[PDB]
């Protein structure tokens, strides 16, 4: 037995090529086995690119190609498009014959400008306070690159329990949106002065704040 | 044409068993051996089990001998995989793939695959969710329009459906990505963006719909006035 490692993520730009190796040892593709290339979008099945190391379907292009030397293998991709964004997997085989697939690459395609988060965040509602029950909501969308960091604070104190928060996720319009909920009792809600969310995002801090009826 | 569609896939609790199956259309399925491959969330691909051509022959990953049986029936085009002793760690979206190449052909790629079906074990409980309102307010007011929103909190399991003023409004809406709570539950929020000028004279309505529990709500989401 044995396994096959991937570099987790790589990046190109357009027009650009660039390369995933597939790195494995003596026991699989040392031994003779052969690799194969799929490429894969979650919301779809997979789909073979590559077999036996460097043959080609037809139907797949090009700018698709394998090789492999000693235990590893690797694909190049020519040209890169927007259209190849997504998870690529090679796949081989040890003497039990049990099929085994590396870990996966993501490719992420660039040429996207940064954006920034617009946040929003709504304090309970009297209905969920009327059933004893507080939860703050703070929504973030339209922001890339997907990589953000979201933080909460009692008046000024750092609070950690009670909150979940979503990785993010692509939305159809090519930008990411992610949510975060912070739980608590009335009691609590009422005791402080204010609550804030706050979300960094390369460089940059936005913070939003809610205070029970502070009204006035 | 040619396909595979798998079936039987639905929530389940720990320690329980489901079958789930293949059935092929447009070949000589008694020709090809036929796998079966998941994907967990946020996981990689992982090889699960295969058998071969004619039945005589089966493997299995060291993550689920013992407790997954793999078999066909060459007298109906369809494959099953019978799992027992089912783990929250078995989780995931499975698939079958048919190889390239027919008969006893070894090594060969996986060129044909199904669209999966998703299997859930969880020790949750189908529950319809709570709805709450998410009143508009100067706190996220006039940017010359306004934020109002619904909170739909504790459901199981996905997914659930949301809709404003029955379909009618559909600009503006922005329906987030579940959370899914370490209790076992999601929750999720739908915000809309709207005319901060005219709110008031406007109603707006969440409709929610959770088919798994055979529930559905409609709440109303008004500017208070504290």
């Amino acid at each position: 037995q044995n396994v096959l490692t991937q570099p987790p993520s790589v990046s190109g730009a357009p027009g650009q090529r660039v390369t995933i190796s597939c790195t494995g040892s003596n026991s699989n593709i040392g031994a003779g086995f052969t690799v194969h290339w799929y490429q894969h979008l979650p919301g779809t099945a997979p789909k073979l690119l590559i077999f036996a190391n460097t043959n080609r379907p037809s139907g797949v292009p090009d700018r698709f190609s394998g090789s492999k030397s000693g235990t590893s293998a690797s694909l190049a991709i020519t040209g890169l498009q927007a259209e190849d964004e997504a998870d690529y997997y090679c796949q081989s085989y040890d003497s039990s014959l049990s099929a085994r697939f590396g870990g996966g690459t993501r490719l992420t395609v660039l040429g996207q400008p940064k954006a920034a988060p617009s946040v929003t965040l709504f304090p309970p509602s009297s209905e969920e306070l009327q059933a004893n029950k507080a939860t703050l909501v703070c929504l973030i969308s339209d922001f890339y690159p997907g990589a953000v960091t979201v933080a909460w604070k009692a008046d000024s104190s750092p609070v950690n329990a009670g909150v979940e928060t979503t990785k993010p996720s692509k939305q159809s319009n090519n930008k990411y949106a992610a949510s975060s909920y912070l739980s608590l009792t009335p009691e609590q809600w009422k005791s402080h002065k204010s609550y804030s969310c706050q979300v960094t995002h390369e460089g940059s801090t936005v913070e939003k704040t809610v205070a029970p009826a502070e009204c006035s | 044409q040619v396909q595979l569609v798998e079936s039987g896939g639905g929530v389940v609790q720990p320690g329980r068993s489901l079958r789930l199956s293949c059935a092929a259309s447009g070949f000589t399925f008694n020709n090809y051996a036929i796998h079966w491959v998941r994907q967990a969330p946020g996981k990689g691909l992982e090889w699960v089990a295969f058998i071969s051509y004619d039945g005589s022959k089966n493997y299995y990953a060291d993550s689920v001998k013992g407790r997954f049986t793999i078999s066909r029936d060459n007298s109906k085009n369809t494959l099953f995989l019978q799992m027992n002793s089912l783990r929250p760690e078995d989780t995931a979206i499975y698939y079958c793939a048919r190889v390239l190449f027919q008969q006893l052909v070894l090594y060969a790629p996986f060129d044909i695959w199904g669209q999966g079906t998703m299997v859930t074990v969880s020790s949750a409980s189908t529950k319809g969710p709570s709805v709450f309102p998410l009143a508009p307010s100067s706190k996220s007011t006039s940017g010359g329009t306004a934020a109002l929103g619904c909170l739909v909190k504790d459901y199981f399991p996905q997914p659930v459906t949301v809709s404003w003023n029955s379909g009618a409004l559909t600009s503006g809406v922005h329906t987030f990505p579940a959370v899914l709570q370490s209790s076992g539950l999601y929750s999720l929020s739908s915000v809309v963006t709207v005319p901060s000028s005219s709110l008031g004279t406007q109603t707006y309505i969440c409709n929610v719909n959770h088919k798994p529990s055979n529930t559905k709500v409609d709440k109303k989401v008004e500017p208070k006035s504290c």
